[PDB]
RNA sequence: AAUCCCCCGUGCCCAUAGCGGCGUGGAACCACCCGUUCCCAUUCCGAACACGGAAGUGAAACGCGCCAGCGCCGAUGGUACUGGGCGGGCGACCGCCUGGGAGAGUAGGUCGGUGCGGGGGAU
RNA sequence: CGCUGACUGGGGCCUGUAGAGCACUGAUAGGGCUAGGGGGCCCACCAGCCUACCAAACCCUGUCAAACUCCGAAGGGUCCC
RNA sequence: GUCGCCUCCUAAAAGGUAACGGAGGCGCCCAAAGGUCCCCUCAGGCGGGACGGAAAUCCGCCGGAGAGCGCAAGGGUAGAA
């Protein structure tokens, strides 16, 4: 997207591997290196996932 | 205010909120002296005295066992009637002890909840 | 005094000579009435500030008048009027006039003047029990002086369907005091 | 009936710059007043004005109470020419309704303020209507 | 290579509000009532409103939609007389 | 029915607040109800702007609690008089009051007919 | 059956829009013509609006 | 057990039920009440939420009644505005003919009306 | 395709200008009650005193609003008959 | 000068319309204003007391919610967002 190095960034999210992503908007304003909630890769289902990228 | 927002304590409309659907609002209404619930369901509907303190009269088991009873005999009225699974109804005040008793009423009342 | 008129016809009643004008009371009423010239004579003496009434079929010779109407229109001339009378007693609602005299003392002396914004004085005596003509000046006038309800001073009939303290009459510089 | 572009705004919220209401001496009954049938953005300024003048010409009693104000106003001529016009503002007053309740010569007997208001009317601008008011003018 | 001021001049955009099927026509599982969309619909008709009383569609299927508070959203069903057994 | 009217206790706080940690502890000892509130404001007539800050302390303690207070701390106060307000109730030293309690004070506790409690009862 | 007659005058030249169809309507093709119907509030209705159109008359 | 009086859960009609002034009720009802180990529980205390139980009380929340002062409701006859038709004035505008016809303004009206169930109270 | 169409009669459901209205809001005038500034007086840390000048807010007499409306029609709409 | 988009007014009352006609906001953001389950009852005014004399902090009364909601308006609406 417009990419404004303004607290504004964008991330995706690995599923373990469940294999690929998913879509998310971001801004460092807190909690840098933080990031990681889970979903379900075409891998089964669910999974942890950390955004980080 | 609108009568419901100058006076203060209710939630009613947290009983609305089970009002949309889900079954008969198996509403519980308490007065310590005892416990008194009906079956208010969707439609105009009425209800059924399911269970009360006094219909049977007040006994002597305080809270506890009352409800245990109470409810379970209530369950067991209506599902005499034809209903079924019955939607549950706080009435009032939190899931208390009391509450929580009724509510097993039901329950073991075979009236699913 | 005499007006006549009730059945179902104000647009040219409304015209001419004759004015509409309900035959209100307590519990009845009955078609507009009365007459474009009448109201003339009597009204001009003084409508709600003293009563009378008029004979129609000799019916109900009984008072109480007018408590509306108005000579609203632009050109100042009324039309379309109000009338209630009052067989009972219980009389009440009555506004009836009050009036001084020119006491010097902010005046004739202070050049100072007043304000009344009163005037009259809508209160409820003994009903069916108001000499048309009230007056009562305690005096008084002139520097920032003022003076209305609470004190005022009523005579026999004690009613007061008013307040206290409010547009009695004061005294202001009509020039500078 | 063009009017103004906002009570706050364009132009609202104001005191219009005038001469208060008030003026001669009480009066329970005689009636004496002014007022109109004409239709006019009651010109203010000429307004305030007329009125007072009013006041120059006589002194005390005699209801110089007056029930108008305007409380809108124009506006034109400020920027390029002609075209696309922003607004100028200037000059606010208050419609005279088609005649109405203008302002009272009230007291009891003192015409020696009826010919004033008179003088009053004289001045004015919108032609204006003499009279009196429940019973006349005593 | 800016922006000027003192000319407010600032023309407004569009809309398009409606009540939609207004009241008591045929009753199709769709759009019900609008004036605020994201909207959640309700049961039938609506009868609550900054107004007092209620209102009937005479129309009966699914459900309708609200508009966030203004009309007042639906519950106090209605499906209609036409709803009976065929 | 002068057994009415006639009283029967009804809360009755004491506090203390600065423009502020822990001496609020110093309260916690001398009875049990902790008192967690904020004061504020924006200005400088101590240093106090800070209009969202922690320092307003008040232990409530009507009866039961207030009890062995109005005991054990009412024999250090040496007054009695003026001190006292008009809504039956009144407020004394380093921050302190308390509320009298007719028969016609409760109700306007009510969310409903709230009676503006009428003044021949207080 | 108040069974009405009315006839065409003041032509509808240029005049409101539905007005004419009220015209075409009760049935009204050329000029000063006469025609008849029952009461009916319906085209009564519709005639009536059409007033000053023309002339109506209660016959049979 | 298929009638009225009462209280209690409680619903519809969004103040002709609200405010408040005086009053009345406790056998029954209901609350206040009596205590606080354990269920749960207060950012502080079992005030509120809460478990167990008599005595005490109707003070308080409360229910029926009386009171128009504040409110709320609100006609008839009436005036503005106007759909439609046609005339006067250069003029801002005025008027007529036909169906619609408010608010405010005096009368006066209101101190709810009515559902279902539960406890009794009427062999 | 064939009576569905402009239009009228009936029936619901809507919009809420014109008007009107002052409790929402913002004006605004005559005034009363009042505290803020005065102002003259004990010399005035007195914060005690009277009162003719300006006011805020509440109360009475009044009045303007397209970006106000507890109120509310003319009329237009839309589904059905 | 100005061009996009959000609201008011203009639109005459369904919807909707110019004007270089009125006024005012946006090319953000919030990881927790997210999802639910559980509790709260606003501003304000008045009366009484610490540090406090605008303007808190607590305690006792009054309240068609006039506060409240990250941001402009407008609708909403505590039952509550």
């Amino acid at each position: 997207a417009k990419d404004g190095p303004r607290i504004i960034v964008k991330m995706e999210s690995s599923a373990g591997t469940g294999f690929y992503y998913t879509t998310t908007k971001n801004r460092r304003n807190t909690q840098a290196k933080l990031e990681l909630k889970k979903y379900d890769p075409v891998a089964k289902k669910h999974v942890v996932f950390r955004e980080k990228k | 205010p609108m009568r419901r927002r100058r006076e203060a304590r209710t939630d009613y409309h947290q009983r609305l909120r089970l009002l949309k659907s889900g079954k008969p609002r198996l509403v519980a209404r308490k007065s310590n002296k005892h416990v008194r619930a009906q079956l208010v369901t969707p439609n105009g509907d009425d209800t059924l005295a399911s269970a009360h303190s006094s219909d049977l009269a007040e006994y002597g088991w305080e809270p506890t066992g009352s409800a245990y009873l109470t409810g379970l005999l209530a369950g067991l009225r209506a599902q005499e009637a034809g209903v079924e699974e019955a939607v549950l109804d706080i009435g009032l005040n939190s899931p208390t002890p009391k509450v929580f008793a009724i509510q097993e009423g039901a329950i073991d009342a075979g009236l699913d909840i | 005094m005499e007006l006549t008129a009730k059945p179902r016809t104000p647009k040219q009643k409304l015209d001419e000579s004759m004015i509409a004008a309900v035959a209100y009371n307590k519990e009845n009423n009955v078609s507009f009435a009365l007459d474009r010239k009448a109201f003339d004579r009597a009204f001009r003496q003084q409508s709600t500030t003293g009563l009378f009434d008029i004979t129609v079929e000799g019916g109900e010779t009984f008072p109480a008048l007018v408590k509306a109407v108005q000579m609203d229109k632009r050109k100042r001339a009324p039309i379309h009027v109000d009338f209630y009378m009052v067989t009972y007693g219980e009389p009440v609602e009555v506004s009836v006039p009050v009036h001084t005299t020119g006491r010097s003392q902010g005046e004739v002396q202070g050049g100072l003047v007043d304000i009344v914004v009163h005037n009259l004085q809508i209160v409820a005596p003994g009903p069916r029990r108001i000499p048309q003509e009230l007056v009562v000046d305690v005096t008084k006038m002139n520097i920032g002086d003022h003076i209305t309800a609470g004190d005022i001073k009523l005579p026999e009939g004690c009613t007061l369907a008013a307040d206290p303290e409010l547009t009695v009459v004061s005294v202001l510089p009509p020039r500078l005091t | 009936s063009i009017k103004p572009t906002r009570r706050e705004y364009i132009s609202g919220i104001p005191g219009k710059g005038i001469a208060q209401f008030k003026m001669g001496n009480n009066t329970y009954p005689a009636q004496v007043e002014n007022v109109v049938e004409k239709p006019v953005q009651i010109r203010h300024n000429a307004l305030e004005a007329a009125r007072n003048a009013a006041n120059r010409f006589v002194q005390n009693s005699g209801k110089f109470r007056i029930r108008k104000f305007p409380f809108h106003v124009i506006r034109e001529q400020d920027g390029d020419g002609m075209r696309a016009p922003f607004g100028k503002s200037v000059g606010t007053a208050a419609r005279s309704h088609g005649a109405n309740h203008d302002f009272i010569a009230w007291v009891n007997p003192d015409p020696a303020v009826e010919f004033a208001w008179r003088r009053a009317y004289m001045k004015v601008t919108p032609t204006v209507n003499i009279d009196s008011s429940p019973a006349g003018n005593a | 290579a800016h922006k000027k001021g003192v000319g407010s001049s600032k023309n407004g955009r569009d809309s398009n509000p409606k009540y939609l099927g207004v009241k008591k026509f045929g009753g199709e599982v769709v759009k019900a009532g609008n004036i605020l969309v994201r909207q959640r619909g309700t049961k039938f008709k609506a009868g609550q409103g900054v107004g007092m009383g209620r209102d009937h569609t005479l129309f009966a299927l699914s459900d309708g939609k609200v508009v966030f508070i203004n009309k007042g959203k639906g519950a106090r069903f209605i499906s209609i007389e036409a709803a009976q057994t065929e | 029915f002068h057994e009415m009217r006639e009283p029967r206790i009804e809360k009755v706080v004491v506090h203390m607040g600065i423009g502020h940690a822990n001496a609020e502890d110093i309260l916690g000892e001398i009875t049990g109800q902790m008192p967690v509130r904020t004061k504020a404001k924006r200005t400088v007539g101590e240093f106090d702007i800070r209009e969202g800050d922690p320092i307003g302390a008040k232990v409530t303690l009507r009866d039961e609690m207030a009890e062995e207070f109005l005991q054990t701390a009412l024999p250090l106060a040496e007054l009695a008089t003026s001190q006292f307000d008009d809504t039956g109730n009144f407020s004394f030293g380093l921050d302190v009051t308390v509320n009298l309690v007719r028969p016609g004070y409760r109700v306007a506790k009510r969310d409903k007919a709230s009676r503006s409690i009428p003044t021949k009862h207080r | 059956m108040p069974r009405l007659k009315v006839k065409l005058v003041k032509s509808p030249i240029g005049y409101p829009k539905d007005q004419k169809a009220a015209l075409k309507a009760l049935g009204l093709r050329r000029l000063q013509q006469e025609r008849v119907l029952e009461d009916t509030p319906a085209i009564r209705g519709n005639v009536e609006k059409v007033a000053h159109l023309v002339r109506v008359e209660v016959v049979e």
